[PDB]
């Protein structure tokens, strides 16, 4: 079985030698196969026009809180909610 | 220094020492009908020697309001074991009967944990 | 006093039952310290093992008020924590651990735990107040080294 | 603007604050601790006016995570095969014990910086009796200064050396040695008009001030009187002499 | 000087000794259902240990166990004694195996080289080859070579069968901590329920061997043999040793047969208990017999004749080898338990009886040592 | 972790039968004992008799599966004031300090086959008073539990889930297999 | 056949039968349907393939390591 040795997004696994993987020999340990961070590097970055854009989820009153991020900064700007990421040429 | 409060059933220490041997007296004729009622692994004697031990705990209070609680408390349990109003697993909270015994020397306290 | 119909369990009760209820209604002399560990219910263990901090709590250095600080509290030493090994909680043997009690002056406090026979001892006293003078004319100054280059 | 450590970590009605003194640096400063589930998340000030006074060093903060890197967490004995293993206590114990009987009599003991004064005595009533008479301490001092305590402390407090009018450092940086003393010559500075010369190599003290010279003999010429610096000294209302 | 295996902050002990704290033991406990299972399972319990309980049958059998450990330290596992891949599966991450395994009488699939010898030898083998550092594997008191059969033609299987499984067990697995007990009393025992039973009395008479004189017993309490189990767990020095498990005092079976009918308040003259020997009864042999045929399971009452060569084998300690005063643990007499132990076997229960009305029954009489060997001349 | 087959696959694989044990086991003494077993467990998982025990609130959902909405006595399942005559104890509710010795009398004086139902958060794990002083954390500690019902008020659907849940484990529990197999 | 029970029914039927909406998935046309939205699963309690929990976060007290 390789869900007992398997690592989950937040970098944890078992050791060989642990004791703690005696649990895991009547059920199956869970880990989840769709990671946040892989995920959130699919979603191709945003190009924007102005100075400033804001954020709210995509959802409206179902997203996050609206947030303004700037685009002076050269780079992608990330929302720290959503991780978005913003772009301005 | 020096108060003056209300008393609890006795003014001096001489009423207080003869309510704590009334005490005595009656968990006395209490403890062979704890003994055959009560379905406890405990012989009389060891019940009567848990008794003597509570007593000796309790020896080194000087106050007279609160060895005056003490002997209410006392009646209380007293009235809990006349009525039966109670189990088997209570009565058998005096022994502490599962907690196993920690070693008081400092190198087994030491080995065994930070208590 | 009035002539209705007495009380009769007091006119037919013994001088010895009159006396027993006329020394209770009276006032004893005691003194004024009082171990109360036997009646509180408290473990001896902790009663021999715990020592007992009264301080004024620490201000947070992030946060410019301090209605918090303007109690004395009680609190107990911390014993061991550790982590259970089925899913990694931070489980503690200590009754005592998560107990602060408010007082308003260390003397109310000292006198709270030698009645509860507690191994008291304070970490620190009631906190100076320092007067500093504080005007706006010392940052802009005439042959000072205080005049201030921001702004 | 944030602490990046502590970036996210936990939350301030969460935390456990407990009262503490920093360790390392020597002024000894009153800090609070957050401990939340047994874990230290961060240390922050607490208000001593006469200690620190509200201000932490950074070495004295950002250090919270050096607790929980290079941990030693079972005991170990080097096995004669030239190898450090992790033993039980008791063995290592016994090791120790027939090591110190196999030594008989030569036994000498160092302590080091961030030993307590309970260790410290510990270690000092072993070597008592067990029939040693030294013991060491790892930052060396002179010959003869240990009967009074006036040689090895800052007997002007550092609540009192912000009234200080001039002062003279003897080859000391006080702002990376022990820096909440420099803050409070900072404020002296500011505003009681202090004025500071150094012995030694050129530093930034994050004030002016100026150097005298690196030589040892200048050291005598203040106390000789011929400098300048030495009519400074006598004409000022409080001064000290700051020697690291 | 002593290595520690595992040097991981969450494999090392921790806390206080309650429940759930860890005291570093990650013990896989052999036949956890039976009557000392219990026991060392509630001892291992509490002091935090966590316990992979193996079981063969039902899981409303071992469901009874969870009572002891705390969340996460009761782990139930299925195997079977001719499967090493479960056992492979079940001592895998273990530091501590306990083999409690045993059988009092003949099984259709098991015999008593199938339970005592060859799967101890599957045990030991397999926890020899996962890298357990201990195992406890218990045995008999009067185990030997050719044990002479003093009744039954036939008996004494049992003890030569333990006997070949403890060196076996010893060969194989090299430092094992092999504990000899003797007969042991406790609640569900097979000692206090078979004197106990309708079916070994015979008409309110009890049949003995030689009157139960010439049988000299040594028994033991359960939680003594448990606690016993738990320290020499906890000691590292008790590994390859054998530990003599009897009891503080010697008694003769007559004499506790005696004290055990004083205790059930079953007297001579209103119960109309009396004993007799059983070498003069060729009824009772036939019953323990057709108790033993027709009965498709557990026998009624516990009464088979490797039983009685149990009962009949003299309780014999050898000089040399430690006791359990060596292993730390006090011993509990009889007369501090089997009063409370024969509580629920007393005769006429139904009787609202006062303080005076039943007289409390006198202590046994103890056998010493010269007038043991003036019996057995 | 598996999901629910595609009704292609579920179309591809054959019908599960009742027997969770298996239409054949290759002798005539193992078949034979596997359906008396399969008989003796319809006769045990159909009606199981719970214990008026009642502690707490989550007993007033209990009465809503007596209630006609749910209609418990539709699966053989009926009341019984008697802990001789139960199969099961419904643990729902608060379990204090003064119940322990009373749960503990009520499920030892009760007969085998034991199965226990633990409703309700107080019942499993202390719950909403698992931090205080007076209440056992859970029922665990005291007595085996076999089906642990997780709703604090249980939804009456969701009590007679873990009842449904008991029953399909009385169906797999095997006892004679076992005994053929010891 | 005799297996049935009410963790068969999956999420987008969840809300039809408990009368939650009136509006079948045939026909409800905001329900979403994204790349990460894994199948339906029944209870897997009592079972081989349960789920039994661990701690999420690693070890945070690293030790020395002499070699
Ligand atoms: C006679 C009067 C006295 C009876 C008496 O004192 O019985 C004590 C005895 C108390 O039981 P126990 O010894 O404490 O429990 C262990 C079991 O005996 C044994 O536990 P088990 O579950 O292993 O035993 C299987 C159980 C169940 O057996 C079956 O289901 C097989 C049915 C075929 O069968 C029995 O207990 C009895 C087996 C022998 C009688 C049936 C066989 C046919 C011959 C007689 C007609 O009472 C009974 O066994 C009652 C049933 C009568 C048996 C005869
Ligand atoms: C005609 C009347 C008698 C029929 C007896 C049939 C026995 C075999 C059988 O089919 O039992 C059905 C069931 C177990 O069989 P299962 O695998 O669930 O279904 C078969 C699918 N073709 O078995 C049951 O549901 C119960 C079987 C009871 C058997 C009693 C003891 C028989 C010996
Ligand atoms: N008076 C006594 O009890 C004495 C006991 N001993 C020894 O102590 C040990 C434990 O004794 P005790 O508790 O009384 O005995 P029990 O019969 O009460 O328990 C034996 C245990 O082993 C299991 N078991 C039995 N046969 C097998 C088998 N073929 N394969 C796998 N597991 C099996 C049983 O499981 P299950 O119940 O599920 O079938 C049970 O858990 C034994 O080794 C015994 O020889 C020694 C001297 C005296
Ligand atoms: C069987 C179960 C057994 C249960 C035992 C528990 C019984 C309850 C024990 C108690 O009531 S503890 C309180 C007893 N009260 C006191 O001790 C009052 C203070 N005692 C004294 O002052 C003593 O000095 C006596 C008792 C006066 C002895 O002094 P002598 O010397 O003059
Ligand atoms: C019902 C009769 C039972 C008889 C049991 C044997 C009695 C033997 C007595 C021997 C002389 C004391
Ligand atoms: C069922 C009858 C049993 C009788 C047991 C006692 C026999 C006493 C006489 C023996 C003569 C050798
Ligand atoms: S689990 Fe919830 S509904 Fe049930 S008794 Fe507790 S508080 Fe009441
Ligand atoms: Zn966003």
């Amino acid at each position: 079985r390789g869900d007992i040795e398997k690592v989950t997004h937040t970098g944890q696994v078992f050791d060989k030698e642990d004791y703690r993987n005696a649990r895991f020999v009547n059920a199956k340990r869970y880990v989840n196969e769709n990671w946040g961070i892989k995920l959130i590097e699919e979603v191709p970055p945003k190009e924007c026009t102005e100075r400033v854009v804001f954020c709210d989820g995509g959802d409206g009153p179902l997203g996050h809180p609206k947030v303004y991020i700037n685009l002076d900064k050269p780079g992608n700007h990330i929302c720290g909610y959503c991780g978005l990421r913003f772009v301005k040429k | 220094a020096v108060q003056q409060v209300r008393p609890i059933l006795s003014v001096d220490r001489e009423e207080a020492r003869k309510r704590a041997l009334n005490l005595y007296k009656a968990w006395y004729r209490q403890i062979p009908y704890i003994v055959m009622d009560y379905d406890i692994p405990m012989t009389v004697e060891q019940c009567r020697d848990k008794l003597r031990e509570e007593f000796v705990k309790h020896r080194n209070v000087t106050d007279i309001r609160v060895i005056d609680m003490l002997v209410i408390k006392g009646q209380m349990e007293l009235k809990e074991s006349v009525e039966i109003w109670k189990q088997k697993g209570h009565i058998m909270r005096y022994w502490k009967e599962s907690q196993d015994p920690k070693p008081t020397d400092f190198l087994s306290k030491f080995i065994q944990g930070v208590n | 006093t009035d002539g209705g119909p007495l009380d009769p369990k007091t006119a037919l009760a013994r001088p010895e039952e009159l006396e027993q209820r006329n020394k209770l209604s009276g006032k004893i002399t005691v003194p004024t310290a009082v171990n109360l560990s036997p009646i509180s219910g408290v473990p001896e263990e902790h009663i021999r093992e715990r020592r007992v901090r009264i301080h004024i709590p620490p201000k947070n250095a992030m946060q410019s008020g301090t209605d918090n600080v303007n109690t004395w509290q009680i609190e107990f030493d911390n014993r061991e924590r550790w982590e259970n090994p089925l899913m990694g909680w931070a489980s503690s043997g200590d009754p005592l651990s998560n107990m602060n009690v408010q007082f308003g002056s260390p003397e109310e406090a000292i006198t709270f735990c030698e009645r509860n026979g507690w191994r008291w001892y304070v970490d620190g006293a009631a906190k100076p107040k320092k007067e500093r003078v504080k005007n706006y004319g010392i940052n802009f100054a005439w042959n000072k080294r205080t005049r201030v280059s921001t702004k | 603007l944030t602490n990046k450590p502590y970036s996210f970590v936990a939350r301030p009605w969460e935390i456990r604050k407990v009262s503490s003194i920093d360790v390392l640096d020597a002024v000894g400063s009153n800090i609070v601790v957050s401990t939340r589930t047994n874990e230290v998340l961060r240390i922050l000030p607490r208000e001593n006016e006469d200690v620190n006074e509200e201000w932490l060093a950074d070495k004295s903060r950002f250090a919270c995570d050096g607790l929980k890197r290079q941990r030693l967490v079972a005991p170990m004995v080097r096995m004669p095969n030239g190898e450090l293993q992790a033993v039980e206590w008791e063995g290592a114990l016994i090791a120790v014990a027939k090591a110190i009987k196999a030594a008989g009599g030569q036994i000498a003991g160092i302590s080091g910086q961030l030993a307590d004064l309970e260790a410290q005595v510990a270690l000092k009533d072993l070597l008592n009796r067990l029939g040693s008479e030294v013991v060491a301490t790892e930052q060396g001092f002179i010959a003869g200064g240990t009967d009074n305590r006036a040689n090895y402390l800052l007997n002007s407090t550092i609540a009192g050396l912000e009234e200080a009018d001039a002062v003279l450092l003897v080859g000391t940086n006080p702002r990376y040695e022990a820096p909440l003393v420099n803050t409070r010559l900072r404020k002296a500075y500011v505003h009681n008009e202090l004025q500071i010369a150094s012995i030694g190599p050129k530093i930034d003290l994050s004030y002016d001030h100026e150097n005298l010279g690196a030589d040892a003999a200048l050291v005598k010429d203040v106390c000789s009187g011929a400098h300048a610096f030495s009519k400074v000294l006598e004409g000022a209302k409080k001064p000290a002499i700051i020697i690291g | 000087p002593r290595p520690l295996k595992t040097t991981n902050p969450a494999a090392m002990k921790r806390g206080t000794g309650g429940r759930s704290s860890f005291n570093g033991i990650v013990a896989t406990v052999f036949g956890a259902t039976g009557f000392v299972g219990r026991y060392v399972c509630n001892k291992l319990g509490k002091s935090g240990t966590q316990m992979i309980l193996p079981y063969r049958g039902d899981d409303s059998d071992v469901i009874r166990l969870k009572v002891t450990g705390d969340l996460g330290q009761v782990l139930f596992h299925f195997y079977n004694l001719e499967d090493p891949a479960s056992i492979r599966d079940a001592v895998k991450h273990s530091n501590v195996v306990i083999n409690l395994v045993g059988r009092d009488f003949e099984t259709k699939n098991f015999k008593f080289k199938d339970v005592h010898v060859n799967g101890a030898e599957r045990i030991a083998r397999i926890a020899r080859e996962a890298g357990v550092e201990r195992l406890i594997h218990l045995s008999s008191l009067n185990v030997e070579a050719n044990p002479k059969d003093l009744y039954v033609k036939g008996g004494s299987e049992w003890l030569k069968s333990k006997y070949e499984g403890e060196l076996r067990v010893r060969d194989a697995f090299p430092n094992a901590t092999i504990i000899r007990p003797a007969d042991i009393y406790g609640s569900e025992d097979r000692f206090l329920r078979y004197y106990a039973h309708i079916w070994r009395r015979q008409f309110r008479s009890m049949p003995l061997w030689h009157k139960g004189e010439k049988t000299v017993k040594q028994p033991v309490y359960v939680s003594d043999v448990a606690q016993a189990i738990i320290n020499a767990a906890k000691d590292p020095d008790s590994a390859g040793r054998i530990y003599q498990a009897v009891g503080p005092k010697r008694y003769q079976l007559s004499e506790l047969v005696d004290w055990f009918h004083r205790l059930m308040r079953k007297d001579q003259k209103r119960w109309g208990y009396m004993r007799y020997d059983m070498r003069w009864d060729p009824t009772f042999l036939l019953k323990a017999k057709l108790n033993s045929f027709i009965c498709p399971g557990t026998p009624i009452g516990g009464l088979h004749p490797a039983r009685i060569e149990r009962e009949a084998v003299t309780d014999k300690v050898l000089t040399g080898v430690p006791t359990l005063e060596d292993l730390g643990v006090t011993l509990t007499t009889m007369e501090q338990q089997v009063p409370w132990e024969l509580r629920p076997y007393r005769a006429a229960l139904y009787y609202d009886a006062e303080l005076g009305e039943f007289e409390t029954p006198s202590p046994p009489k103890c056998i010493e040592a010269r007038d043991e060997l003036r019996l057995f001349a | 972790q598996q999901t629910l087959p595609v009704a292609e696959v579920a179309q591809n694989l054959p019908k599960k039968g009742y027997s969770p044990f298996g239409t054949k086991q290759s002798s005539v003494a193992e078949w034979s004992l596997a359906r008396l077993d399969d008989l003796l467990n319809w006769g045990r998982k159909g009606s199981i008799w719970p214990l008026t025990f009642g502690l707490a609130c989550c007993a007033v959902e209990m009465m809503h599966i007596a209630a006609p909405r749910y209609d418990m006595d539709r699966y053989g399942v009926v009341f019984r004031a008697s802990p001789r005559q139960a199969d099961v104890i419904i643990v729902a509710g608060t379990l204090t300090n003064k119940m322990a010795p009373a749960l503990r009398k009520v499920y030892d004086q009760m007969p085998e086959p034991r199965w226990v139902i633990s409703m309700g958060s107080c019942a499993n794990g202390g719950g909403y008073y698992h931090y205080s002083y007076s209440v056992v954390r859970g029922c665990d500690r005291i007595i085996p539990v076999d089906i642990y019902v997780p709703g604090c008020p249980p939804t009456a659907e969701a009590l007679m889930y873990g009842v449904l849940q008991l029953q399909k484990k009385v169906k797999r529990m095997k006892t004679l297999q076992m005994w053929y197999r010891k | 056949n005799m297996d049935y029970d009410g963790s068969m029914i999956p999420a987008e039927w969840y809300g039809w039968m408990h009368y939650k909406t009136d509006l079948p998935p045939i026909r409800d046309g905001c329900r979403p349907k994204y790349k990460w939205i894994a199948d339906h699963s029944e209870n897997l309690s009592g079972t081989k393939e349960a789920y039994y929990p661990y701690s999420t976060t690693p070890n945070k007290v690293e030790a020395w390591e002499p070699k």
